[PDB]
C-alpha cells in the first residue's frame, strides 16, 4: 500500500478497449497531436502538423465545443445513421469499428452541427436584446 | 423513442493509412550522422491488444524514402573531393610478370603516362598499376570511362562502413510493428505494437546474397509478391547465419602524385612479394544444411514430389552476374558458381572457394554518366561476414517439365531495404469522433 | 515497526513432499505481504505477491494464502531446485521489515 | 529488460562516509518509481535502509538508523546514490538496490507486477 | 419538392448585400482564412497566414469573445463615432461602406474593449472570492 | 457550361445485365445533386428509372422495375453508372442521364434553375 | 527610436566568458565573408 510505484497505459494501446473504456483516457491521445533540402522537408512537415491542429481546433470551435474534450450537443440522432442501442455501442464495440460503420454519414452531421450552433447564437443574441 | 443526441469526442484512438516524411535518429562516414537527431536511450513500445492490422511489404512507401535518402547522402558525400579530369590521357602499358601465379596472368597492367603538376607550365612523367577491367585498348590504352564522363576520386578519409540508422515519424503519425512470427509479408497481422521508431538498419550493399542482416526466429522464411509468377524475385531469410571469410592478400603500396594546387592523385606504386588472387571461403557442411532447409521450405509451394535444381546465373553485366560487395574499401566481385550448383530429389572441414576480382571505377547505383574512383588500400585486407538470406529467381516454369530451377538474382537495391522494413507501417491519427449520447445542450 | 515472525526456523523435506511455512505480524497488514525465495549466492526471487497471486513464470506448485496477521506459503510438490531460504516481506507501513527466514533443504537418511 | 548495477568502494574505515551508486538501464529513473536501498548481513538478515522517489525526489529512511543517510538521484546519468555517514563495524553487509511497482490501466484493473532485485555489492567497514 | 438539389452562394457573394443580410453567412468567409527558393517563399507565405490567424484569434480572445463569431459586449456606443441610427445601418448600407466610414475610430474601441474585459475579469474574481 | 455524355454497350442479350455510365463535365458529382436516369421507348414515352444522391449515396428506384435497378457513383472519374438486371424486350429505349437543381442563397430567395438532359444513347435488347 | 526599459530591484547574474552571442557573431561574420567572395575571379592561371 505504501512504497509501491504505479505506471499506466499511455498511447494508443487503449484502442482495443470498448468505446466506454476508450473514451476515459482522451488526454493521452490529445496531448500527442502537437509534439538543406532535408531542412525544407522537416519544416514542411512541422507546418503541416501545425496547420492540421489549427484546422481541427477551428472545426471544434465553429460547433461551440471550444476548449472541451467531451461536448454533447443539441442535434438529435437520426435513426437512419445507426439503429443500434446504447447497450451494443458503448459496451460491445470499439472506436475503429464505429468509425468504419458511420464513415459515410459524417459531413451531413457536421453541417447540421454548424447550422444548429448558428441558430443557437442568433437566438441567444435575440434573447439578450431584451 | 431513442431520443439520442450527437456528441463530439476529441482524442479518439483511430487511425488511417497515410504517407509522410520520416527523419533521423542515430546513437567521418558516407552515411552522415552529423545531421541526424540523437536517439533516446530508452525507446518505448506499446502493445496494442485486440488489434488486427493489414500489412503488405510490396507496397511500403518507406523503402522508396530510404532509397532516396541513401542516394542523396551518397551524392552529398562526394561533392568536396578531387575530380580526375586530367587523367584522360594516352597511357603506355605493359604486362606485369613478376612473381605471378597462373590465374593472375594479364590481370594487371603497368602503365606510364604524362601528368600535369602544380605549375601551369611544367609537366611530369608518372606510372601506376591498373586492373585489366579499367583500361581499354585504343600498346596504347585509355581509361574505360573517358568516352562517357569524368570520375571523382573518393576522399581517402571517409569510411564506407555501414552505420545503423533509425527512421522516426513526425507528430500526429505513428509507426505500427507486427510481432507475429511466421508472417510472410502480406495479409492480416493479429499481434501489433506501436513504436516511436524502428531498430537500427545497416545500409549494406550487396547482390545475390544478403550480408550482416537479420535472421528469422522460427525457421527459414520465403516471400514473394506472386509465387506463381516467374517474373518476380523470391526473398529467402535464413534461420541461422552462414560465416563467409574472405580477403585480398596482395601487399599493396600507395603513392601520391600532386596534379595541381592542393590536388593529389593516389596510385598503386608497387606490390611487395607474391601476387595472388583475392578470394572468398564458405563452409561446406553448413551451406549444405542451409540448402537442405531452403529446399524443404520450397517444397511447400511447389509440391511434395518436385525435383529442385540450383544452377548458375543467367548472364548480363558483371555486377548483376556476380556477388558484388565492398570489403575494407575495396570493391569485390565474386563468382558464386560453386554454391548454386546441385539437384535435390524427393525421398568435415574443407570449404568452398569463390575466386573474386577487384575493381576501382565504380558505378554504384544503376546510373550512366556518373562514376567514382576508389583509392587503393595499403596492405592485405580480410573480413568475415554473415550470410542471412538469398534473392532467388525461378527459371522458366512451364508445365512441360516437373522440375524447378532457381538461379541467383539481384541488381535492384530496393529488395535489400525491403528485407528489413517488412514488418513496419505508418499511420495517421484522426482524434475527432461523433457518437450517440443522452445529454441535451 | 511491524515485526514479521516466520515459523519453522528450519525444516527438512523430500522431493514431492508438501511444505508449509507460516508468517505472522504484530498488527494487521491487510494483504500487503510478499513471499520470496533466495538460493545461496543469488538474490531474492519473488514467489507470491499480495499473498494470493502467483508471479508470472514461477512454477504452479508454489502458493500463498491467509490475510490479516496470519499468512502461509505452501509448496505442493517440492523439487531439487526448491531448496532455499524463503522470506515474507511486509510493505503496508514504513519501514519495510523482513522475516528471519525459513530454510528448506533436501531430506536424506540420518 | 531492466538491469540494476551497484558500484562503490569495497572497503571503508570507521566513522567515514560510505557512498554507493546504483545505475539503472532499461527504464528512466525520473518516472513514478520508488528506488529502494536494502542490505543483508549475517545475523541480522535483510534490513531495508530506505527509498527515494524519482519524480519528486521524496525520500524516506529507516527510523532506526536515523539521519546518518542521504539519498540522491541523477537523471542525466540515470542513477541513484546512497551516502551513509559515520560507518561502523555493524554496517558491513551486502547492499542491494531494487524497485517494486505495478503496471495497471488508468482508473481500472491491474496488468502486472515488477521487481528486479539487482545483484548487489559487498561492503566491509574496517580501518 | 423531392429529388431536387440546392446550391448556395459562394465565398464573397454577399459583399454587395446589406449588413443584416450578410451577417448570416459569416462561416463561409471564416472557414477560408486557414485553407528551392520557391519552397522558401511558399513556406514564408504559409507561416505569415498562420501568424495572422493566431493574431486575430488572440485579439478576439483578449476581449472575452473567444470561440464566438457574433459576440456582443458591454462598451456603450459613443454618438461621436457615428450618428446614424439602426434603420440606415443594418438595412441601407454594406460592410465595405461601414469600414470606410469608421476607419478612424478603431483603436480606441479596441482599448475600451480590453479595459472593460479586464475590469470584468477582476470583478468576477472578486465575486468568486466569497 | 455543364455537359453530360452517356456510354456503354448498345446491344444486350435478354436476362443479362445492362450497364450504362454517364460522365459529367463542368461540375463535380460530390455536391448536393441528384443524378437521375430516364428512358424513352415507343408508345410508353418518358419513363423514370431512379436517382442517386452524390454526396451521401442515397438511392431511390422506381417501384415498377423492382430490385432490378442499381446505381453507383465514381468521384475520381466524375461519373455515375446505372445497372439493370434481367433485361427483357420491354427495355429497348433511348436512355438519358439528367439532373435538376436550383441555385439560391442561404436563408433568402432563389436565383436560378438548372436542368441539362444530356444527349443519351439508344439501347436494344436481343440475343 | 530604440526602446529601453529600466528594471528596478532586479539584480541579474552575468558572465562574459560564457556568452553564446560571441559564437553567433563569429559564425555570421565568417559566413558573410565567404559569401561576398563567391562571384569573383579565380586566379588559377597565376601559378607559372
Ligand atoms: C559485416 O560486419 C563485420 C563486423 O561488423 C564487418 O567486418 C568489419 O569490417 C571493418 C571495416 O573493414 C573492420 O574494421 C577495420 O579493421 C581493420 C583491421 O583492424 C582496421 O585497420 C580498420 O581501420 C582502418 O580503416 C578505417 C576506415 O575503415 C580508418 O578509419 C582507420 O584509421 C584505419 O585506416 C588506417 O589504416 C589504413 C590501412 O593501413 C590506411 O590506409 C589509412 O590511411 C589509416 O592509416 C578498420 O577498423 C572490422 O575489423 C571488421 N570486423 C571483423 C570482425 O572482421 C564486415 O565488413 C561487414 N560486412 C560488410 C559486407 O560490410
Ligand atoms: C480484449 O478483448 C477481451 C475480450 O474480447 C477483453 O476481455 C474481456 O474483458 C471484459 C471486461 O474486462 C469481460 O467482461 C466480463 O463479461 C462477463 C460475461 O459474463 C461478465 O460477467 C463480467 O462481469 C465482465 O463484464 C470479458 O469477459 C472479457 N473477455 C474474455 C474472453 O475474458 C479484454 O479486456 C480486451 N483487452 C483490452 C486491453 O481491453
Ligand atoms: C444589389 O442591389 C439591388 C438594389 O440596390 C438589390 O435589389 C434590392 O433587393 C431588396 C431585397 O433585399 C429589395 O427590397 C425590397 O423592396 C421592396 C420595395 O421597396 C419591399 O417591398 C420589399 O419588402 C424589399 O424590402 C429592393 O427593392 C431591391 N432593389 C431594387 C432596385 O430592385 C439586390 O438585392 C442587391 N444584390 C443582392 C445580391 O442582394
Ligand atoms: C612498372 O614499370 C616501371 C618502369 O619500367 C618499373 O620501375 C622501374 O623498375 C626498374 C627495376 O626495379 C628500375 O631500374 C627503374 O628505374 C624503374 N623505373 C622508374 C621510372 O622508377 C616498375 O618496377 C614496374 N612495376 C612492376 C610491378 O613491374
Ligand atoms: C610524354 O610526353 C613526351 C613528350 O611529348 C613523349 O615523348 C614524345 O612522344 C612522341 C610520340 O609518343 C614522339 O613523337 C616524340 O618524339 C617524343 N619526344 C621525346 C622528347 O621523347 C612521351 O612519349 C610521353 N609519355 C608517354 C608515356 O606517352
Ligand atoms: C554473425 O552471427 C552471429 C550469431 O548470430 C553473431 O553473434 C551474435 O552477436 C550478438 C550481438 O548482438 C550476440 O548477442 C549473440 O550472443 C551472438 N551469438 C553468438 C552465437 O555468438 C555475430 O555478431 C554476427 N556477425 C556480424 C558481423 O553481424
Ligand atoms: C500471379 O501470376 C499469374 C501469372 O501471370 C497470374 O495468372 C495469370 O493472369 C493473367 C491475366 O491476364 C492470365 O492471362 C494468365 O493466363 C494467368 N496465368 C495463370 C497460370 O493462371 C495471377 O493472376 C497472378 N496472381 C494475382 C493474385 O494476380
Ligand atoms: C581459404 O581457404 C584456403 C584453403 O582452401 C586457404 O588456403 C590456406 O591458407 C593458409 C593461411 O593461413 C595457408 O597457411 C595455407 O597454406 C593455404 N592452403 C592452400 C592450399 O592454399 C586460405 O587461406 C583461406 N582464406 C581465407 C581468407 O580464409
Ligand atoms: C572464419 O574465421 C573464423 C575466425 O576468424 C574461424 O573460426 C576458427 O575456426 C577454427 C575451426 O577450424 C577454430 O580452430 C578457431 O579457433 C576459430 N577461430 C576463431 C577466432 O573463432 C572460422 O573457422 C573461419 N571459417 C571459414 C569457413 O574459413
Ligand atoms: C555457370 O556454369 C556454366 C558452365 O558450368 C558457365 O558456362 C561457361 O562460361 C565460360 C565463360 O564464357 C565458358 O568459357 C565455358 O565454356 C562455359 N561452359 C559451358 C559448359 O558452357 C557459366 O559461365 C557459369 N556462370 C557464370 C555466371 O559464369
Ligand atoms: C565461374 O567459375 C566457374 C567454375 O570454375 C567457371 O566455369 C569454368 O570456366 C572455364 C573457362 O575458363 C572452363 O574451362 C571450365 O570448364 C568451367 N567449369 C566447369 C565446371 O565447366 C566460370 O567460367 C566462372 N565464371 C566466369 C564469368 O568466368
Ligand atoms: C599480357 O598477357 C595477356 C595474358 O597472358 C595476353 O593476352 C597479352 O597479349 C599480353 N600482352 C603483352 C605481352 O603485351
Ligand atoms: C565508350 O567505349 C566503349 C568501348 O569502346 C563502348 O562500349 C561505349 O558504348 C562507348 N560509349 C559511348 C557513349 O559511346
Ligand atoms: C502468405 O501470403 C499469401 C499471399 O496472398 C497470403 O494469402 C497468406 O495469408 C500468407 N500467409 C499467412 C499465414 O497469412
Ligand atoms: C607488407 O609490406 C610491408 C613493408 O615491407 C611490411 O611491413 C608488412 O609486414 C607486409 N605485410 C605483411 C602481411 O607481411
Ligand atoms: C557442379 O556440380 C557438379 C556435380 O553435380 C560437379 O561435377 C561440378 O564440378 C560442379 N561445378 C562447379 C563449378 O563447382
Amino acid at each position: 500500500a505504501v512504497g509501491i510505484g504505479a505506471v499506466f497505459l499511455g498511447f494508443l494501446g487503449a484502442a482495443g478497449s470498448t468505446m466506454g473504456a476508450a473514451s476515459m483516457t482522451l488526454t493521452v491521445q490529445a496531448r500527442n497531436l502537437l509534439s538543406t533540402v532535408w531542412g525544407i522537408k522537416q519544416l514542411q512537415a512541422r507546418v503541416l502538423a501545425v496547420e492540421r491542429y489549427l484546422r481541427d481546433q477551428q472545426l471544434l470551435g465553429i460547433w461551440g465545443c471550444s476548449g472541451k474534450l467531451i461536448c454533447c450537443t443539441n442535434v438529435p440522432w437520426n435513426s437512419s445513421w445507426s439503429n443500434r442501442n446504447l447497450s451494443e455501442i458503448w459496451d460491445n464495440m470499439t472506436w475503429l469499428q464505429w468509425d468504419k460503420e458511420i464513415s459515410n454519414y459524417t459531413q451531413i452531421i457536421y453541417g447540421l452541427l454548424e447550422e444548429s450552433q448558428n441558430q443557437q447564437e442568433k437566438n441567444e443574441q435575440d434573447l439578450l436584446a431584451l | 423513442a431513442e431520443n439520442l443526441w450527437v456528441t463530439v469526442y476529441y482524442g479518439v484512438p483511430v487511425w488511417k493509412d497515410a504517407e509522410t516524411t520520416l527523419f533521423c535518429a542515430s546513437d567521418h562516414n558516407v552515411w552522415a550522422t552529423h545531421a541526424c537527431v540523437p536517439t533516446d536511450p530508452n525507446p518505448q513500445e506499446i502493445h496494442l491488444e485486440n488489434v488486427t492490422e493489414e500489412f503488405n511489404m510490396w507496397k511500403n512507401n518507406m523503402v522508396e524514402q530510404m532509397h532516396t535518402d541513401i542516394i542523396s547522402l551518397w551524392d552529398q558525400s562526394l561533392k568536396p573531393c578531387v575530380k580526375l579530369t586530367p587523367l584522360c590521357v594516352t597511357l603506355q602499358c605493359t604486362n606485369v610478370t613478376n612473381n605471378i601465379t597462373d590465374d593472375m596472368r594479364g590481370e594487371l597492367k603497368n602503365c606510364s603516362f604524362n601528368m600535369t603538376t602544380e605549375l601551369r607550365d611544367k609537366k611530369q612523367k608518372v606510372y601506376s598499376l591498373f586492373y585489366r577491367l579499367d583500361v581499354v585498348q585504343i600498346k596504347e590504352y585509355r581509361l574505360i570511362n573517358c568516352n562517357t564522363s569524368a570520375c571523382t576520386q573518393a576522399c581517402p578519409k571517409v569510411s564506407f562502413e555501414p552505420i545503423p540508422i533509425h527512421y522516426c515519424a513526425p507528430a500526429g503519425f505513428a509507426i505500427l510493428k507486427c510481432k507475429d512470427k511466421k508472417f510472410n509479408g502480406t495479409g492480416p497481422c493479429p499481434s501489433v505494437s506501436t513504436v516511436q521508431c524502428t531498430h537500427g538498419i545497416k545500409p549494406v550493399v550487396s547482390t545475390q546474397l544478403l550480408l550482416n542482416g537479420s535472421l528469422a526466429e522460427e525457421e527459414v522464411m520465403i516471400r514473394s509478391e506472386n509465387i506463381t509468377n516467374n517474373a518476380k524475385n523470391i526473398l529467402v531469410q535464413f534461420n541461422t547465419p552462414v560465416q563467409i571469410n574472405c580477403t585480398r592478400p596482395n601487399n599493396n603500396t600507395r603513392k601520391s602524385i600532386r596534379i595541381g594546387p592542393g590536388q593529389a592523385f593516389y596510385a598503386t606504386g608497387d606490390i611487395i612479394g607474391d601476387i595472388r588472387q583475392a578470394h572468398c571461403n564458405v563452409s561446406k557442411a553448413t551451406w549444405n544444411e542451409t540448402l537442405g532447409k531452403v529446399v524443404k521450405q520450397l517444397r511447400k509451394h511447389f509440391g511434395n514430389n518436385t525435383i529442385i535444381r540450383f544452377a548458375n546465373s543467367s548472364g548480363g553485366d558483371l555486377e548483376v552476374t556476380t556477388h558484388s560487395f565492398n570489403c575494407g574499401g575495396e570493391f569485390f566481385y565474386c563468382n558464386t558458381s560453386g554454391l548454386f550448383n546441385s539437384t535435390w530429389i524427393s525421398n568435415s572441414n574443407d570449404s568452398i572457394t569463390l575466386p573474386c576480382r577487384i575493381k576501382q571505377i565504380i558505378n554504384m547505383w544503376q546510373r550512366i554518366g556518373q562514376c567514382m574512383y576508389a583509392p587503393p588500400i595499403q596492405g592485405v585486407i580480410r573480413c568475415v561476414s554473415n550470410i542471412t538470406g538469398l534473392i532467388l529467381t525461378r527459371d522458366g516454369g512451364s508445365t512441360n517439365s516437373t522440375t524447378e530451377t532457381f538461379r541467383p538474382g539481384g541488381g535492384d537495391m530496393r529488395d535489400n531495404w525491403r528485407s528489413e522494413l517488412y514488418k513496419y507501417k505508418v499511420v495517421k491519427i484522426e482524434p475527432l469522433g461523433v457518437a450517440p449520447t443522452r445529454c441535451k445542450r | 515497526d511491524i515485526q514479521m515472525t516466520q515459523s519453522p526456523s528450519s525444516l527438512s523435506a523430500s522431493v514431492g513432499d508438501r511444505v508449509t511455512i507460516s508468517c505472522r505480524a504484530s498488527q494487521d497488514i491487510s494483504s500487503d505481504l510478499n513471499w520470496y525465495q533466495q538460493k545461496p549466492g543469488k538474490p531474492p526471487q519473488l514467489l507470491i505477491y499480495f499473498a494470493s497471486n502467483l508471479q508470472s513464470g514461477v512454477p504452479s506448485r508454489f502458493s500463498g494464502s491467509g490475510a490479516g496477521t496470519e499468512f502461509t506459503l505452501t509448496i505442493n510438490s517440492l523439487q531439487a531446485e526448491d531448496f532455499a531460504s524463503y522470506f515474507c516481506l511486509q510493505y503496508q507501513s514504513y519501514p519495510w521489515t523482513f522475516g528471519q527466514g525459513t530454510m528448506v533443504d533436501l531430506k536424506r537418511t540420518v | 529488460q531492466v538491469q540494476l548495477q551497484e558500484s562503490g568502494p569495497g572497503l571503508v574505515k570507521p566513522s567515514e562516509t560510505l557512498s554507493l551508486t546504483c545505475a539503472v538501464s532499461g527504464v528512466s529513473i525520473s518516472g513514478n518509481y520508488y528506488w529502494n536501498w536494502i542490505r543483508q548481513s549475517p545475523g541480522k538478515g535483510l534490513e531495508w535502509i530506505g527509498n527515494i522517489h524519482g519524480n519528486t525526489a521524496a525520500t524516506v529512511y529507516n527510523p532506526s538508523l536515523g539521519s546518518r543517510v542521504t539519498f540522491s538521484r541523477d537523471t542525466s546519468k540515470n542513477q541513484f546514490s546512497l551516502r551513509l555517514d559515520s560507518v561502523t563495524a555493524a554496517d558491513t553487509a551486502v547492499y542491494f538496490c531494487a524497485t517494486l511497482y505495478e503496471f495497471r490501466v488508468y482508473m481500472g484493473e491491474r496488468i502486472s507486477y515488477h521487481d528486479y532485485w539487482g545483484q548487489g555489492l559487498l561492503v566491509t567497514v574496517s580501518a
